[PDB]
């Protein structure tokens, strides 16, 4: 069973930091590109970041560029997302999603998600 | 940034009906399109990938086709569990982008 | 067929740099010559290409040791001349 | 195997970072060593992977002459680097030229060298050869601000678990 | 067939420089190597050759931009290797 | 298309004079311009047309360093020139190297450069490629004192209708 | 009608200068190589000079080398011949002749000629 | 300098006669020979070029042939207007050179 | 067939110099690269090879005079390209 | 004639000693002469015969500049020599570069030059070309302390029966 | 008749020099590689030295290396062997032998031999 | 140094007998082996060369064969003059080496 598990989300004051985690199980985490997708209340899906296995291609959605920082630790099978200078528009449920680089880069393994509220 | 235009934004259908959902790209993304199916309070689930391939564990009512930048989701026979909000996502270049969605209601 | 439960030494993602415009004075400068190109691991091409690169460095070092050129070796004609001689 | 011109022939420079190798300046150094009796050797390639970690090394001996070899004119920095690590300082005397312990090349701007040259941004990697015509090259090939980090080395005896340039210290 | 009421950017006249003698010490010096040769515009060859020269300078500049040789490029083997690869 | 050896392959250097272009030093200058970021590039050819106007240019900046690039050793004057124009003097500071506004080459002794080198007689022209065997080369190819003119340039702002080297003045 | 017309010939003292002209009509003068041929009284034809279209190949008959100077002005469709240090043997009728570079370099268009007398 | 030797220097002929005029080069000039026909007080007129071709407006009595360095002018049938002084000219390299001539008189 | 009552300008005896080892840092140095090889005059090969060497120096000098390379000429591709063009 | 790669192609450097030529320094000198107007020319070869007599020549003019040409970086001594003759001293002024009176090359480490370079051990010889594949190369090719002799030259007029470097005198 | 003739052998005190000669006849001596083979009393044959025609390959058997010196003079058709620091084990009959470089390097022409005694 | 092992060191034979003498090399010397025949107080005489060829003037009782590093001398029919001491010599690389020998006596 392949599973991604999110934690580290809570209530944060607008203008401060909050760090999200993810912990892989079942698949080789060091071999795959990992993404972060959030869904703001009652809105659609929104891709936010991706980090490649070797950490050499790193991408952000310009709404969050310079504000958020993605990274990973391949030994710990863990995916991290540091959220800085949080905004009223940053309120969203965040998933950690695995991109399968050998089935046309498809996002197939999603987590249950964690809620991040900026009030 | 590659833009994704899903159509319509909402659709009304009954059980056993044929449902057509379309998806249009700003640039050409080859076959790197996926389709999702999301229910309120649940993580989205992967139905179509490579614009036409079927994900293990997905019924064969869902089907995808590609014609240039134009892509199509197609649910020929609707079950009482196929009422959900669907999206197309381009998996080609980054930033990766999702459509607006499509709310499929009961008719 | 190909699955990342198999690869362990390859990042499956790969981006590379590759009218009067053809005139030197009017063309790009030495830091404006390169276009960004995206290469997909469609048929495991990226990991085959990383593997090829890693494997070639024995032939390549041996060949560069064979030669007395101390300025810059040209490999393209070499590959071509052996293509034409292989047939 | 089909070849029409010499333009169909591509020498791609792949990086060691992309093959899951640790490219910190303390882990990259230990892959480098000086030695005497083997001469520099250069080769040209046609394109290159955008690397993650590049190196701009300017270490000198207590005399003052720079350890590495003064580059020829055709040597330019690596085109696309995400992070560049300026290694600079004063290291004990060491004879010869710095080569790779793996057999990999120091990749420059379309030049791969078996030795690193002073004053130039390189990355570690390898060269592949692939042959492709235009019909297939159109489908296989789909048609930036660097972060600068700075390090210094200190003159004296290196430890047994250390790179050739010695222990490195990041500074502002 | 060919008449100078047609050409306007071509001079139809063209002269060019091209026992023990093969030994360096006994051969010509660096300013005694060239023989004068006369080329007639028999089949409009001179104006075709001026035209060719004027036309080649886009391929030639582009190619010389492709390359990293900063000493001197050798075109002869290039032309040959593509002749052998064209067939 | 028949090719037997590499000796059958001829790179002929044709001049701009022979294609009805005005090659006075005041009209040739305006076809030349300095710029930065593009490097010199050289190529060899096998024979050349006897040119009518050649140039031996030795202009320097008020500092004193010569504007043009010091030629490599293999650079020699154009073999057969009927008139040579010595352009010499002092011109305002200008960065980079002088290239051709047309895409044509500065023809040297069996070397075509994209930039002119100080101290060397060149002509403007182009390179053609033709392939011929001995039987046909024997029928297609049938088997001198230069006039020296001298010019000088004056330091200061060039006019809008002027060559890169400025206005030129013939002297004795 | 293609025509060449000579003028500027007269009586000149032995040891001085005399300038001949020619004025083309009907053909493109800038595209063709022009010659000068003189005939001395009761003698044969004698080629004296040729100038090429671009003015890059210039030729003289050694009897006159260094003494005569040929040139042309292609805009004016005019051909010129400056005769310097004139001799007793320079008495001759001078034609301006067009050489056709696309019919085997043949001299086909002659003028009526002008008489130059050095007495 | 390429030399040109025309033969004979003078020739006597009648109307309707066949006249042979020859022309010999010092070096080999290929087919770059022309023939002229000059009358007293008139510019010379071009009859043969390329050693054998006929100039527009010239009658077909004149004819040229080449055999190495040796060239031949040939007027098979003489009209009362074909008595004039002829020359051969090499159009190959410079200096361009004319023969001595050939005076054709009435016999 | 072959007898030294025939040869007079040839010594019939001929010796010549020709895991991690392929890595520059681990391979031989510039004075440890050459292996000693023995060549027997089995079919008069040694004296044919001395003769060939003595004979080639006219073609070779003429060719090196043809060229403007003032650093180092590369003959191997030359020989190859003419092999491929001879056929 | 069968050729598979470029590696099958061998340029063998044969010596003049092996073709019954006297290679003493007094007999070798007379095969060498200076002249002006012909430029150096180099070529690479793949292996070489172990020579019997090699030369390390360092003769200078009464001014002080060395007669021979300073070698490029890729010029190394002849690998296998049995005897090396150090010719060293002071010779009258002579313009140009020393070439071979026979058309033979000065053989260096895998480089054949038409002129001898100062400070480098060369032998006289020639280059052959042979083409062989592995099956036949395995049967045609079966898989040291030098003696140093020292000579000096004296400045003044050479005799009519003398080498270019003059009369040579062996010393200790 | 091809013949090799040895001379210059005698009685020598242990620790001094002795020079052997050979004088060819009938064959071209300058074209062939020459050898020296000795036979010690009641023992087998023993190759000692070889010199090549051009004198460029010279070989010794390590028992005698640095002690003996081979040379030849091709004009005199003569082969020489200088024996230095002679030993008790150097007592042997020495032949001069021609090696035929065009019949598989075979030793075919032997001499009658000369006796060298070190007592 | 290439070593040469001849066998046996001595052999007894009669006239008309077949005699087999063997010769073994440390390394592979191809066909560069010769055989000699020496009588007391006489220079050795060359019988076999190229491992099998016969020297002019040698009778055809002597014969040589090669099988890798192993070589064989063979005298099928012995004359009363074939009692002598034989050796094999490798003529391949230097130092050139001879075997111990083989003393052929009368039986
Ligand atoms: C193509 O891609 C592959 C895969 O990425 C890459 O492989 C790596 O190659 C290098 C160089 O060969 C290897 O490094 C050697 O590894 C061994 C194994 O132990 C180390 O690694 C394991 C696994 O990670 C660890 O568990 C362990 O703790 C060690 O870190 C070492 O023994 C080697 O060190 C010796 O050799 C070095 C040679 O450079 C010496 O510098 C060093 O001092 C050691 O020398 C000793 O051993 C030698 C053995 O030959 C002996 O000769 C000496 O005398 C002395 O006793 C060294 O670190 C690395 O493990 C490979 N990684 C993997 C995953 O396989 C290729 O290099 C790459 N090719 C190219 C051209 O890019
Ligand atoms: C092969 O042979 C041909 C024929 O000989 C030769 O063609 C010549 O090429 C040059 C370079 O392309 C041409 O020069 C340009 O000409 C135009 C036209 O106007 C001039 O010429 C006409 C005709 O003679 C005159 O009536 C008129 O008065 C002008 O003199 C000009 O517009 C060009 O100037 C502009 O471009 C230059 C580029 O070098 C700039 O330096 C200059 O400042 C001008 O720039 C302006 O226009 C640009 C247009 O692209 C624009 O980018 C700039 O921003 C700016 O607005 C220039 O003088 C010449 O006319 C051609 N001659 C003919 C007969 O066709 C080829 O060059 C030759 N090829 C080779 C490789 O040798
Ligand atoms: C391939 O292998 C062959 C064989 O080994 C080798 O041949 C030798 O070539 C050289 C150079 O060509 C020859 O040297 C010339 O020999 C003649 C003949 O006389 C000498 O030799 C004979 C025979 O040994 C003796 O009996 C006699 O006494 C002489 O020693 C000489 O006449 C030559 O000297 C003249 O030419 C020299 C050119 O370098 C001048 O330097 C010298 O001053 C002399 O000049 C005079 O004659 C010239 C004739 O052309 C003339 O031009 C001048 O104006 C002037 O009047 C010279 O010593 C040698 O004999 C050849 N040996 C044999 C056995 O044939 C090849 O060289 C070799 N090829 C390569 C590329 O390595
Ligand atoms: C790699 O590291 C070297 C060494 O630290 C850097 O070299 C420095 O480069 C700059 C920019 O080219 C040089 O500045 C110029 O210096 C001269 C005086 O030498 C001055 O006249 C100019 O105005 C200008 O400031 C600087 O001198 C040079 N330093 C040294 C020690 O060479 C190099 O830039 C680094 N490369 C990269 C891509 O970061
Ligand atoms: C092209 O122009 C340059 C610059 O005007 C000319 O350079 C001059 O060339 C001559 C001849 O080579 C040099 O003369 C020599 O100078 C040295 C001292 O430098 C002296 O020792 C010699 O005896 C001799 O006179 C002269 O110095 C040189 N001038 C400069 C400024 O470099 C060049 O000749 C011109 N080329 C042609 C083909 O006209
Ligand atoms: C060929 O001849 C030349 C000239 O005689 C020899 O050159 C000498 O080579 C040695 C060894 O490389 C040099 O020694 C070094 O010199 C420097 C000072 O220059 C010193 O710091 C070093 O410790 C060392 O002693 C020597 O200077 C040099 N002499 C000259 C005049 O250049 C050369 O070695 C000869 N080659 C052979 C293979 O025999
Ligand atoms: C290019 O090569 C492919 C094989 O990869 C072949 O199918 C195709 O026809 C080729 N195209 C051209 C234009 O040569
Ligand atoms: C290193 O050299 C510096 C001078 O550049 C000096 O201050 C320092 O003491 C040296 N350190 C050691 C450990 O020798
Ligand atoms: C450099 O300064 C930054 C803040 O500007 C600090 O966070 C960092 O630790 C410093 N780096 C060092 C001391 O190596
Ligand atoms: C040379 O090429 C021509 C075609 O231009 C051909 O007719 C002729 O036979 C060729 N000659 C040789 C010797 O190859
Ligand atoms: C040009 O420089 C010279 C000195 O070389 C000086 O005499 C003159 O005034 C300067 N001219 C201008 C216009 O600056
Ligand atoms: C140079 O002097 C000549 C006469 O010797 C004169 O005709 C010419 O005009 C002068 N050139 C100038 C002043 O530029
Ligand atoms: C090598 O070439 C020889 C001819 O010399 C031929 O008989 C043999 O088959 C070739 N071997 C290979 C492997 O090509
Ligand atoms: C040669 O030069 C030296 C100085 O280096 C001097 O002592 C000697 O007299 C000179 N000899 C001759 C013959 O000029
Ligand atoms: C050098 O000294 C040796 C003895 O050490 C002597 O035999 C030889 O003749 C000397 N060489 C000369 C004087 O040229």
């Amino acid at each position: 069973e392949v599973q991604l598990v999110e934690s580290g989300g809570g209530l944060v004051k607008p203008g401060g930091s909050l760090r999200l985690s993810c912990a892989a199980s079942g698949f080789t985490f060091s071999s795959y590109t990992m993404n972060w997708v959030r869904q703001a209340p009652g809105k659609g899906l929104e891709w936010v970041s991706s980090i490649s296995s070797s950490e050499s291609y790193i991408y952000y959605v310009d709404s969050v560029q310079g504000r958020f920082t993605i990274s990973r630790d391949n030994a710990k099978n863990s995916l991290y997302l540091q959220l800085n200078s949080l905004r009223a528009e940053d309120t969203a449920v965040y998933y950690c999603v695995r991109r399968d680089n050998w089935n046309y880069d498809t996002l197939d393994i999603w987590g249950q998600g964690t809620m991040v509220t900026v009030s | 940034d590659i833009v994704m235009t899903q159509s319509p934004s909402s659709l009304s259908a009954s059980v056993g009906d044929r449902v057509i959902i379309t998806c249009r790209a700003s640039q050409s993304i080859s076959t790197y399109l996926n389709w999702y199916q999301q229910k309120p309070g649940k993580a989205p689930k992967l139905l179509i990938y490579a614009a036409s391939s079927l994900q293990s564990g997905v019924p064969s009512r869902f089907s995808g086709s590609e014609s240039g930048t134009d892509f199509t989701l197609t649910i020929s026979g609707l079950q009482p569990e196929d009422f959900a909000t669907y999206y197309c996502l381009q998996s080609y270049d980054a930033p990766l982008t999702f459509g607006g969605g499509t709310k499929v209601d009961i008719k | 067929a190909y699955s990342g439960e198999n690869e362990n030494d390859c990042d499956a993602e790969l981006r590379i740099w590759s009218g009067l415009s053809w005139i030197p004075f009017f063309g790009p400068g030495i830091e404006g010559l390169y276009t960004a190109v995206l290469i997909k691991n469609q048929n495991n091409l990226v990991c085959r290409l990383r593997r090829l690169a890693n494997q070639t460095a024995k032939s390549l070092e041996l060949l560069l040791r064979v030669t007395t050129e101390e300025r810059t070796f040209s490999l393209i004609n070499r590959i071509a001349i052996d293509f034409l001689l292989t047939r | 195997g089909t070849l029409q011109k010499t333009e169909d022939v591509h020498l791609m420079g792949f990086t060691l970072s992309g093959q899951k190798v640790a490219d910190s300046p303390l882990e990259a150094s230990k892959r480098w060593a000086f030695r005497t009796g083997v001469p520099p050797k250069n080769v040209e390639y046609t394109e290159g992977e955008e690397a993650k970690t590049c190196y701009n090394i300017s270490v000198t001996d207590p005399s003052g002459k720079s350890l590495l070899l003064d580059p020829p004119t055709n040597i330019r920095d690596y085109p696309k680097c995400k992070t560049i690590h300026h290694i600079q300082g004063q290291n004990p005397h060491a004879q010869g030229i710095a080569l790779h312990l793996w057999g990999a090349f120091f990749l420059y701007d379309r030049i791969a060298s078996t030795t690193m040259y002073r004053g130039k941004v390189f990355t570690e990697g390898n060269i592949a050869a692939m042959i492709v015509n235009k019909t297939v090259h159109k489908m296989i090939f789909s048609r930036l601000t660097s972060t600068n980090k700075y390090w210094t080395s200190s003159n004296g005896t290196q430890t047994n678990d250390t790179g050739c340039f010695g222990a490195l210290q990041e500074y502002n």
